[PDB]
């Protein structure tokens, strides 16, 4: 038990990374660059 | 107001709106597909 | 403040303390929401009770803490359930939200209750206060003004006769432009929100007919209703209407937009009844088409500009020699003189045509049947030196003979049609012959072109006996040409014939033909061919997967469904057979020639992945679904592809920008330029493979097509509906790999733009300045140059319509029909 | 024309015309939802094409 | 810094139907002001199109509030 509270720590930074990651990426590339 | 038949093209641009949104449902079908692509 | 006091005095035991208790927590629940969410049981259980008139206020006191509380749903219940002291929240547009909510709600449910009955608000199927709701929220719309926003309103709630009672509210002839675009605008929304075939069709049926009421009024969407459900019997009373309004110019009008937009079954069924109910033969001789034909001769001959130096160019570098070479000259050649009598060509370059052999001799007889298309009354006059009986020289000038006549009467050739199934009759009880197995090749391409949209039994028959004859090579040409004549009809017989076929015939042309073939008879059958698009795919064969692909294309072509779109997606990627996804990827451009706005986006993934087979088809489908007047989206997806690694993905990409970029000026854009460049570096170059040669030299006819002149039309600007005819050519050029000849069918899409105006008695970027220049009748016009030109303010010829604003026939009234002034010629009185 | 002295609409189309933005309440609502999948399908197209 | 008169210059700028109205009274309870605060010398707009054109805004309706 005392593992798979520390394995759901770990997936949640799983999850929250892999959002934001890419969603500052996509609005950059939309915007006008050389 | 000082340019009348504003009560049509009020509707139209409501019309066009039920349209648009239909076309991003196009992509939500996308999206499950580069999840099935990768 | 406090709820504490308003709590208690639910509690508190007396009946009239809880009727206070009511009238205290209505008065303030924006504040206090949060202390009474959890005692909300007590204000259900006053309302149950009969022993109080107020059971209604607490009914009403829920719904108001359900809105706060966030379940706006459950409010809306609540609030029907007090029915009274909700018109004081009806004209609150801060609590507007329950009264919007029941709205939502209705339209769900109406979507389940249309497939019961198409009645179900004329019945208790549902709840009588949501239908009363649903009418007096429409009778909102009439406060603000025009019933515009009611209809949108009630066409999500399958609400028929509330759209029919608006309309008629707007005739009265207020005025008959305003009251017709009242009418246009639910036209295109019905086509592209609703896809259920029952509503749709009704709301189209009843504008139809608001329409004809008015005395005056646009035509043009008189027409778009009879296309679209392509009704012989809404076009027969079109004409009742006119036989009141009756004269020379106006009837003829509709007559010549009616045969481009219309389908050929309409025109053909159309045509007897008028017969049978009595109408000039003017007329009828619009309808049967022959006017237009001759039409488009002569404004071939007077524009006809041909840029001599590609032909010399293309001709020293591909050599006659090589088949590969030969053939690719000859595919551009057609087209670059299609319509006009050109054979300068092949009296200049007889050696270089006399390399010519095999199949390619063949291909440059066809080429004839290109250059001659058109001109129908000299049509069989002109290759009557090379059919059967006069040439014994090779079989391949016999056998492509009979497909060039196919294609100079395609589309009109029901005579022809004759000559050519007494040829196959006569040759299906013999094809192990060199001879005789040549010949009855042409005739069955050819025969497909001549019935094509006429579903002849007696031509289904003759094409079956070659294909159980198990032909070595007409056995590709008779599943195809089957499948022509009968396109669309799917009929089971002929689909179950046909399927089992495939598994039969172990020729490796032949199954290729029948997948393919399966499509073309099963076009615009969109869940009728669900099944025989279920077993394609299901099927492990290479053959069946690949024409399985094409049943979605053709069966849901045009057609705005993403399970259409959906299935081929799967396909692609999912397939491991290289050929199968390929065929995925080129099908898509025909079920979105309707919206190509989005196609770029979706084949931009697929461009990605570096698999020669999955590029190359990325170039097709972006070359179909953006074809005609360009987007820049589609440009630049292929640039990459034309400097792909792999032959086989730069031939494809080369021909795809020319579909792109039609007959666009490079004085308009200069990207134009650097394509057209680009095409020439490598027919020019003699260090590359045949391949890139092959797709180079014809991706520049096609962008100098019928001498500058012809450009490919998917949808017409005439009503704004897809085109039969169009979808056709493309599938079939598509298998040019496969078989070379099938690269003419090509044609079928090239289409001339011109305006062409008629004197209606006797039937004779972002340029824009306030300076005009002026142009002459019936030349070249391209789609960007239609909606610049305008008639002038004084004009001898001044169309009926206020000018439509694309190409087509316009007919003029004549100011003083009396004076004689010069008249432009006609083919049919050149002849004779 | 512009001002603030003479309100706009001759004031009879404001409250007559405040019923209106809940006719559109669902599409906007939806417009919201939408925002985010625009997001999220370039979001794993990123993924892939490195892939 | 700079005098505290500069909030009811600003409004004069921009456009007001009641909002140069609305500040005089938050000023007059300071100990009022109303020098150099009044078109001509707290106007700068005289033909300015990102304060509002000066035409634009005497001719008709549709409110910019």
């Amino acid at each position: 038990q005392v593992f798979d509270e520390r394995i759901k720590f770990a997936n949640q930074l799983h999850d929250e990374y892999l959002v934001s990651m890419r969603y500052p990426e996509d609005k950059k590339t939309q915007q006008n660059e050389k | 107001n000082n340019n009348s038949a504003l009560s049509n093209v009020n509707s139209d641009i409501y019309f066009k709106l039920k349209k648009l949104e239909k076309e991003y449902e196009l992509l939500t079908l996308q999206e499950d597909y580069i999840k099935d692509e990768q | 403040t406090t709820a504490a006091p308003l709590l208690a005095l639910l509690r508190e035991n007396q009946d009239s303390v809880k009727t206070y208790a009511l009238e205290s927590i209505n008065n303030v629940v924006d504040q206090l929401w949060s202390e009474i969410s959890n005692e909300l049981p007590d204000i259900e259980a006053l309302y149950d009770d009969d022993t109080f008139s107020d059971r209604e206020m607490a009914a009403l006191i829920a719904s108001k803490v359900y809105y706060n509380l966030g379940e706006y749903e459950s409010a809306v219940k609540y609030a029907l359930a007090a029915k009274d002291r909700f018109d004081i929240d009806e004209k609150s547009q801060f609590v507007e939200t329950i009264v919007s909510k029941s709205i939502e709600m209705y339209v769900q449910e109406a979507s389940k209750q249309y497939t019961k009955d198409e009645q179900f608000y004329t019945k208790d199927i549902i709840d009588p206060k949501l239908t009363s709701i649903f009418e007096r929220m429409i009778e909102k719309c009439l406060k603000a003004s025009e019933l515009k926003l009611a209809l949108g309103i009630a066409l999500e709630g399958y609400r028929l006769d509330i759209i029919e009672s608006a309309l008629k509210s707007k005739l009265d002839q207020d005025s008959t432009s305003e009251n017709v675009k009242i009418i246009n605008y639910l036209l295109t929304l019905a086509i592209t929100t609703v896809t259920n075939s029952k509503f749709r069709s009704s709301i189209l049926r009843k504008s139809f007919d608001f329409l004809m009421n008015m005395p005056n009024c646009d035509y043009l969407t008189l027409n778009k209703v009879v296309v679209n459900l392509n009704d012989a019997g809404l076009a027969l009373q079109l004409f009742k209407k006119l036989k009141e309004e009756n004269d020379e110019g106006l009837s003829a009008q509709i007559a010549f937009d009616l045969v481009s937009s219309a389908s050929q079954q309409l025109l053909e069924i159309l045509v007897t009844e008028l017969t049978a109910q009595g109408y000039d033969p003017a007329l009828l001789n619009i309808l049967s088409g022959l006017p237009t034909c001759d039409y488009y001769n002569t404004f071939l001959l007077n524009n006809k500009n041909i840029d001599i130096g590609l032909l010399n160019k293309s001709k020293s570098s591909l050599d006659g020699k090589f088949s590969l070479f030969h053939t690719a000259v000859s595919v551009a050649n057609g087209f670059m003189h299609a319509g006009t009598t050109d054979n300068s060509f092949i009296k200049a370059n007889l050696p270089w045509l006399g390399k010519a052999q095999n199949w390619a001799k063949f291909t440059a007889t066809a080429s004839l049947g290109v250059i001659h298309k058109g001109n129908l009354l000299e049509g069989k006059k002109v290759m009557a030196p090379y059919l059967p009986g006069s040439r014994a020289s090779s079989r391949f000038i016999k056998g492509g003979s009979l497909y060039g006549l196919g294609l100079i009467y395609a589309g009109f050739g029901r005579d022809t049609t004759d000559y050519l199934k007494n040829i196959i009759v006569e040759n299906s009880g013999t094809s192990g012959d060199e001879d005789v197995d040549v010949l009855l090749h042409g005739a069955s391409l050819g025969i497909g072109l001549a019935a094509m949209g006429s579903a002849n039994i007696e031509v289904y028959e003759a094409l079956k006996e070659v294909l159980y004859n198990d032909s070595a090579t007409s056995g590709e040409a008779a599943a195809l040409g089957m499948g022509l004549c009968m396109l669309g009809t799917g009929k089971p017989e002929a689909i179950h014939d046909m399927f089992t076929y495939s598994q039969e015939t172990q020729h490796g042309n032949i199954t290729r033909g029948l997948a393919v073939g399966l499509a073309l008879i099963n076009y615009g059958r969109q869940e009728l061919a669900d099944d025989l698009i279920t077993k394609m795919l299901a099927s492990d064969e290479s053959l069946l997967r690949y024409g399985g692909a094409f049943t979605i294309a053709l069966a849901y072509a045009g057609t705005g469904n993403n399970s259409a779109v959906k299935r081929l997606l799967h396909v692609a990627v999912s397939d491991s057979n290289d050929d199968v996804r390929r065929a995925a990827v080129i099908a898509l451009g025909f079920v979105l020639l309707r919206d190509y706005t989005t196609v770029p986006r979706i084949v931009q993934l697929l461009s990605k992945s570096h698999n020669a087979h999955v590029r190359c088809g990325t170039a097709f489908a972006l070359g179909i679904a953006c074809a005609g007047k360009g987007l820049q989206s589609a440009i630049d997806v292929l640039d990459p592809l034309t400097k792909d690694p792999v032959d086989f993905v730069r031939q494809a990409a080369m021909i795809a920008l020319s579909m792109i970029l039609i007959q666009q000026t490079e004085k308009l854009n200069p990207q134009v330029a650097d394509i057209n460049k680009n095409f020439l570096s490598v027919i020019t170059n003699k260090h590359q493979e045949g391949l890139a040669k092959f797709g180079a030299c014809v991706a520049q006819g096609i962008m100098n097509a019928g001498g500058r002149n012809v450009t490919i039309q998917l949808e017409n600007a005439d009503t704004g509906t897809l085109d039969t005819k169009s979808v056709v050519g493309l599938v079939m050029f598509s298998q040019f790999w496969y078989w070379f000849p099938l690269a003419h069918f090509l044609s079928l899409s090239f289409t001339p733009t011109t305006v062409i105006g008629i004197r209606g008695s006797d039937q004779a970027k972002n340029k824009y300045s306030s300076k005009p220049y002026k142009v002459d009748n019936m030349t070249r016009i391209l789609p960007q140059q239609s909606r610049y030109i305008s008639f002038i303010k004084d004009d001898r010829f001044v169309p009926v319509r206020k000018f439509k604003g694309n190409n087509g026939v316009v007919v003029l009234r004549d100011r003083e029909p009396k004076e004689p002034v010069a008249l432009i010629e006609t083919v049919r009185q050149m002849k004779d | 024309m512009t001002a603030a002295v003479t309100s706009s609409n001759i004031v009879l189309e404001t409250h007559e015309s405040g019923i209106k933005p809940y006719f559109e309440q669902k599409i906007q609502e939806t417009e919201l939802k939408i925002r985010s999948k625009t997001e999220n399908v370039r979001r794993l197209e990123a993924q892939r094409n490195a892939l | 810094e700079l005098l505290n008169a500069e909030t009811l210059c600003f409004t004069v700028n921009v456009l007001y139907p009641d909002s140069s109205s609305f500040k005089k009274n938050l000023l007059k309870f300071i100990t009022s002001n109303h020098k150099s605060s009044v078109p001509g010398s707290a106007e700068l707009r005289n033909s300015y199109p990102a304060s509002f054109y000066s035409v634009n805004t005497e001719k008709k309706t549709i409110e910019v509030t």
